[PDB]
DNA sequence: TGCATCCGTGAGTGCAG
DNA sequence: TATAATGGGAGCTGTCACGGATGCA
């Protein structure tokens, strides 16, 4: 039914390790990627080809999908095609296909044990944008990270050195998902600068501080204003769907004009224009009223300088910008009597 | 299970990945039980504990790992002719001789005394400058009259024989001369015996040997971190284990080879499929390969 | 087979808000 | 990037009536 309780269960069947079976699976690990690139070099394909490979089979075919970063399309075909040339080795040689798989399988039982400790760190980050489960599978994901990268021969517990990248990974999620409006993890990382030297700042002083009591606190290159347009862009959206009045007959997205689209005033306003211009250029001349109806767009504008006016317009360069100016002089009286347009400049 | 049905977890490992339970032992305690050992439901696995399935049992963590060395070398016993037994062979535990009332072991060299005691029985060497002298060797029955370290000259009394004296167990007579002079005879026996070696093995560390292998100088038992506190095979012997940390009682079904193997680990497979050696070895159930 | 019993779906209008 | 750390935490309460789908003597 919870979806929590029963992942809390699934996990408390994997048992938790002892110190030999840690240290067995961690040495197994190690060994198998070493296996991985003796095993690259004699037959020269690619460690990380290779690797799928001895992952593929382990798994089952289950599991495959094109693996980003490989060369070829990781279909059931080639994972037979290459498992082949593969058991092709001598015993001495195709001695690590054994020691690979065998790899393989105890990263499995390694991250399948201790997953019950990924739960406990980031059962206390929660409240910050994240889910428990959203927390516990980014917890896990850095997991992964920490076996690929654990050092069995530096006698520390597995706990120790998983317990970074576990952090890790959560406070990279929270930093990177929480906000509808995603900000770079660093300018996320500063914010909460202002957020803690505030606190403390107003469990100092009796009352919130201003502006400048940050940019002080917060030291140099920090004014007033740059804490302000700061805090605006920290600023989190608002639902268009919030509720407005204690029933529940208003939203308040429904109190938010449309300034987008058009009104039917603008929308007509638009049209009558673009007319009653075309009605001042079939007035006088036609022709004159079509080199300047080309100066710009009756739709989509034709502006430049001097480079297009020069190539079609019948007349030379700087002829085309004097019936430029008497095409706009002939308007300028033109639109002394049809005085009808006075208006459209608000 | 019939297309269309709804199996637990549980259900699903088992058909899938198969039975299997490991068991802890109180820590020290042995195990009534050894590696390799094919067992079956409630049979005693150690002193607390019992195993609740069928299958072959499998060793996890030796702490004590004992190497049986292999000796084989000459040494020689004089005794009254009319109490040994002629044989040219001597079985472990084989009555060689008798003698009808105590007869005392003398000396026929002098030196000092590098005594050599055994689970049941003894070896004596003499040497004056530490070259060797005489290897002498006391059989069960004769209980030695010196000490590590001695001084004795010729003729005086090393042992003394009472009643019947027989061969020990761990040790054989693989060929025996003898030549009479006096009342007596003076075998020269071909001895073979081994002596345990007991090694321990830390949790950081591994046992890179099976079970009863043999083993060279120079071949490496265990293995750790720092190549120190590595045990190499001081010479030949073979391989015991004793104290595992637990046994897990898998339900498999073992199959060894002699050769290049054919399956790798994680393959499916079903029984008659060709497990390794040039299609000798064949699968006899459904299951999962483990090499 | 007939009948508890649970789960899901409804529950006036417009205006001020 | 390395002491060690290994199964959550807050339920929310005073409606009702009908229709359908499911469990049970």
């Amino acid at each position: 039914s919870d979806p929590v309780r029963q992942y809390l269960h699934e996990i408390g069947q994997v048992p938790l390790l002892t110190l030999e079976e840690e240290v067995e699976l961690a040495r197994k690990v190690e060994e198998g990627m070493e296996a991985i690139k003796k095993l690259s070099e004699i037959t020269g394909l690619d460690p990380d080809l290779i690797r799928e490979v001895v992952r593929a089979k382990i798994l089952g075919s289950a599991r495959v999908r094109h693996i980003p970063g490989l060369k070829e399309t990781l279909d059931p075909k080639t994972v037979e095609e290459i498992d082949q040339k593969l058991k092709s080795l001598p015993k001495e040689h195709k001695r690590y296909l054994h020691i690979a798989r065998e790899g393989e399988a105890a990263r499995q039982h390694l991250i399948e044990a201790n997953l019950r400790l990924v739960v406990s760190i980031a059962k206390k980050y929660t409240g910050r944008g994240l889910s428990f489960l959203d927390l516990i599978q980014e917890g896990n994901q850095g997991l992964i990270r920490a076996v690929e990268k654990f050092e069995y021969k530096r006698r520390f517990k597995f706990s120790t050195y998983a317990t970074w990248w576990i952090r890790q990974a959560i406070n990279r999620a929270i930093a990177d998902q929480a906000r509808t409006i995603r900000i770079p993890v660093h300018m996320v990382e500063t914010i909460n600068k202002l957020s803690r030297t505030a606190r403390q700042l107003q469990q100092e002083l009796g009352r919130e501080p201003t502006y400048e009591e940050i940019a002080e606190a917060m030291g140099p290159g920090w004014d007033a204003k740059r804490v302000e347009e700061t805090l605006k862009i920290a600023q989190e959206p608002v639902s268009l769907e919030t509720p407005i009045g204690d029933e529940k007959d208003s939203f308040y997205g429904d109190f938010i004009p449309d300034e987008h689209l058009p009104s039917p005033v603008d929308a007509a306003t638009q049209s009558l224009l673009s007319e009653e211009l075309e009605k001042a250029l079939s007035k006088l001349s036609e022709r004159e009223a079509m080199v300047l109806k080309l100066r710009k767009g009756l739709i989509d504008g034709r502006e430049h300088t001097l480079e297009e006016v020069g190539a079609f317009f019948g007349v030379t360069r700087e002829r085309i910008r004097q019936i430029e100016n008497k095409a706009l002089r002939k308007l300028k009286y033109h639109e002394s009597r049809t005085r009808k347009l006075r208006d459209f400049l608000d | 299970v019939e297309k269309r049905q709804l199996l637990t977890d549980e259900e699903y490992r088992e058909l899938r990945y198969g039975k299997q339970e490991t068991y802890p032992l109180p820590p020290g305690v042995d195990a009534l039980v050894k590696d390799g050992e094919e067992v079956v439901k409630g049979q005693e696995l150690a002193p607390g504990v019992v195993s609740r399935l069928d299958g072959v049992a499998l060793y996890r963590f030796p702490r004590r790992v004992r190497v049986e060395y292999v000796k084989k070398e000459r040494a020689g016993l004089r005794l009254p002719l009319a109490a040994w037994v002629e044989k040219e062979a001597y079985k472990p535990g084989e009555i060689l001789a008798e003698l009808p009332e105590p007869y005392l072991f003398r000396a026929e060299e002098e030196g000092v005394v590098e005594l050599k005691e055994l689970e049941e029985g003894a070896f004596l060497v003499l040497r004056r400058e530490d070259e060797p002298v005489a290897t002498y060797f006391l059989p069960v029955g004769m209980t030695p009259l010196v000490v590590h370290g001695e001084i004795v000259e010729k003729g005086q009394p090393l042992a003394e024989a009472k009643g019947l004296l027989r061969m020990p167990r761990q040790v054989r007579a693989a060929q025996v001369e003898a030549e009479e002079e006096g009342e007596t005879v003076y075998l020269t026996l071909f001895l073979e015996w081994t002596e345990p070696k007991d090694y321990r093995v830390q949790p950081h560390m591994n046992v890179v040997v099976p079970e009863g292998a043999r083993v060279e100088a120079g071949d490496k038992i265990v293995a750790a971190i720092d190549p120190e506190e590595e045990v190499i095979a001081e010479a030949e012997g073979v391989v015991h284990l004793h104290e595992p940390a637990s046994i897990l009682v898998v339900k498999a079904r073992v199959y060894p080879f002699e050769d290049d193997v054919e399956v790798s680990t994680g393959d499916r497979v079903a029984p008659g499929d060709v497990l390794a050696d040039g299609g000798k070895v064949k699968s006899d159930v459904y299951g999962r390969v483990e090499v």
